[PDB]
């Protein structure tokens, strides 16, 4: 049905990723970082030369003063681990509260548009050189925000 | 999802309340879904004077139900002859994951909420935009907003063709308003915005010299 623009998807509506992670493996020596985990968000009844047009893409949620422009970590390791949002170009880093770049990355299928996001955990430089980050779980929430025109 | 089934809300001034139709559009997860009134300057703002209850509530898979949006008497503290900007924001969190390590992501929509004070309601057939006038000035145009409403802009072009696709920062203009957006330069300039209801009409410009107004 065609009315309400861009609106996420039924499929793409329960996002989430799992990072499976070791702490010395891991955390202790460079990069410092755990794979990238994908995750898809598909926009419904959305077109290419519209999107920003439409409607403006935002991962909003409490930043990590040790590593501007990652989300902040709960649990055990909260100020030693970092979450970094990649843009769907799948090398720029989407920093919470800045807007997703139009272009580069989107796949236009269907009548949707898909925007394939990255995401992956890494140390604070200190929590690195110190090897602080011990084996236990974190935990990391982001809110993914439609803003339409 | 919480569906927003439009893009934008008016509020009328004349109205005491009015209600906004929500809906979980997952068919697993029973979603708890905020509800909150951010300013003009998009921050979050629960004393008033636009409320939006209930804050939170739940909405099983595919269920529907409503926020309600009311005021309070300092809403007469608002400039009576033109349009007060607000977002309404629905944001829905879903249950929390008992996996280990995980990146939980929720979604939140938020749309434009327009106060309108009693004085400048609008006939349903009313179209103002048609008040906007264009100025040829180096780099682009300057777009004035002579209304008493807020007005989003979202093409600028020489044909009703250009304007929906041509590229162009879609803009949005305050009451009594202007501001220079840039651009080619367009024999008959035609400009898209978008209105009350979410339909993006396009608005075709008869230009005397630098100076263009709607034919």
């Amino acid at each position: 049905l065609l009315d309400r623009p861009c609106h996420v998807s039924g499929d793409s509506l329960n996002k989430h990723v799992v990072f499976k992670t070791r702490a010395s493996r891991d955390f202790w020596y460079p990069p410092g970082r755990s794979p990238t985990e994908s995750f898809v968000i598909r926009l419904e009844n959305c077109h290419a030369t519209a999107v920003g047009k439409i409607v403006t893409l935002t991962f909003k949620g409490t930043e990590e003063a040790a590593l501007p422009g990652h989300l902040k970590v709960t649990g055990v390791n909260a100020g030693r681990l970092g979450i970094a949002l990649l843009d769907t170009d799948g090398s720029s880093l989407l920093k919470p509260g800045t807007s997703h770049n139009k272009g580069q990355g989107e796949k236009v299928t269907g009548n949707s548009l898909e925007l394939p996001f990255g995401a992956y955990v890494v140390a604070t430089p200190e929590a690195l050189r110190t090897k602080s980050v011990v084996p236990g779980d974190y935990e990391a929430t982001a809110t993914f925000e439609l803003t339409y025109r | 999802a919480v569906s927003l089934d439009r893009t934008r809300a008016v509020f009328d001034g004349s109205e005491k309340s009015m209600t906004l139709d929500i809906s979980n559009d997952n068919k697993q997860l029973p979603y708890l879904a905020q509800a909150w009134i951010e300013n003009e300057n998009q921050e979050k703002i629960i004393t008033g004077p636009v409320i939006a209850t209930p804050p939170v509530q739940r909405l099983e898979p595919g269920a529907k139900s409503m926020v309600r949006l009311s005021t309070t008497p300092d809403i007469s503290k608002l400039p009576q002859d033109r349009e007060s900007l607000f977002y309404f924001n629905l944001r829905e969190i879903p249950p929390r994951s008992e996996k280990a390590n995980v990146l939980q992501i929720a979604l939140q929509t938020k749309i434009k909420l327009f106060y309108r004070p009693a004085a400048i309601k609008t006939r349903p057939n009313e179209v103002w935009q048609d008040q906007l006038i264009l100025n040829k000035v180096s780099g682009g145009y300057r777009i004035e907003n002579p209304t008493p409403y807020y007005v989003t802009v979202i093409g600028l072009g020489g044909s009703e063709k250009q304007a929906e696709e041509g590229e162009f920062e879609t803009v949005m203009l305050s009451p009594r308003s202007e501001q220079t957006v840039k651009s080619a330069n367009y024999n008959t300039p035609y400009l898209s915005y978008i209105n009350d209801y979410g339909g993006r009409p396009v608005l075709s410009f008869i230009c005397n010299g630098s100076r263009c107004s709607v034919k």
